[PDB]
C-alpha cells in the first residue's frame, strides 16, 4: 500500500 | 484561408531545446484563432485544427514549459521547448 | 507534538481517507501555501484532485510539485508524483496550452 497512499 | 508555414531550429545549453515557427503567408487574410493542445501519449503539439507539430523523440517535454507567443502583427507563433 | 503544518497535513489525510477530497484538498492547499517548496502538499492534493476527477489540475499540481524533486532526498516522493502525473496524463490524453499575445518577445528568447 504506497503509490495510491497520501503522504 | 490561411496559409501556414513552419520552421523549427534546435538550440544547445539554453533554457529551451527546440524552437517552432508558425507563420501564416496568405495575404486575405482573416485573423488567426489558437488553441494548441499538447498530446502525451503522441508527443504532438496540436496548434489547431489544420496543424499539428510532431516534436522530436530526443526531447524530453514537460507540457508546463512549453512556451507559446503570438506575435499579431506578424501573424507569427513562437514556441519554445 | 505534531507542528501545526503536521497537524494539517494530518487532518487532511484524514479527510482524504474519509472519501472527503474536496476539503481534503482544503487542507493540503494550506500545506502548499505555507511551504511552497515541500513537495507533500502537491502530491497530495494531485491524489485528492485525482479522486475528484480534477486530472488536468491534478496534471498542474504534478507539474509544480515534481520541480522540487531532483535531488536524491526526494526520490521517493519524486515517485509518488510521478505515479499521479501519469495517471492524470493518461486519463485526459491532453492539455491546452496557453498561447501567450505579445508585442514582442521577453528577453531570452532569441529571435535569430
Amino acid at each position: 500500500s504506497r503509490m495510491e497512499e497520501v503522504d | 484561408v490561411p496559409e501556414y508555414e513552419v520552421k523549427m531550429k534546435r538550440f544547445k545549453g539554453a533554457a529551451y531545446k527546440l524552437r517552432i515557427l508558425i507563420e501564416n503567408k496568405a495575404p486575405n487574410s482573416k485573423p488567426d484563432r489558437f488553441s494548441p493542445s499538447y498530446n502525451f501519449a503522441e508527443n504532438i503539439l496540436y496548434i489547431n485544427g489544420k496543424l499539428s507539430i510532431p516534436l522530436p523523440r530526443d526531447i524530453v517535454v514537460n507540457a508546463a514549459d512549453i512556451k507559446i507567443f503570438h506575435i499579431r502583427k506578424e501573424r507569427t507563433l513562437y514556441i519554445y521547448i | 507534538l505534531m507542528s501545526q503544518f503536521e497537524k494539517q497535513k494530518e487532518q487532511g489525510n484524514s479527510l482524504f481517507k474519509q472519501g472527503l477530497y474536496r476539503e481534503a484538498v482544503h487542507c493540503y492547499d494550506q500545506l502548499i501555501t505555507a511551504q511552497p517548496q515541500n513537495p507533500v502538499g502537491y502530491s497530495n492534493k494531485a491524489m485528492a484532485l485525482i479522486k475528484l476527477g480534477e486530472y488536468t489540475q491534478a496534471i498542474q499540481m504534478c507539474q509544480q510539485g515534481l520541480r522540487y524533486t531532483s535531488t536524491a532526498e526526494h526520490v521517493a516522493i519524486r515517485s509518488k508524483l510521478q505515479y499521479r502525473l501519469e495517471l492524470a496524463q493518461g486519463a485526459v490524453g491532453s492539455v491546452q496550452i496557453p498561447v501567450v499575445e505579445v508585442d514582442e518577445l521577453p528577453e531570452g528568447y532569441d529571435r535569430s
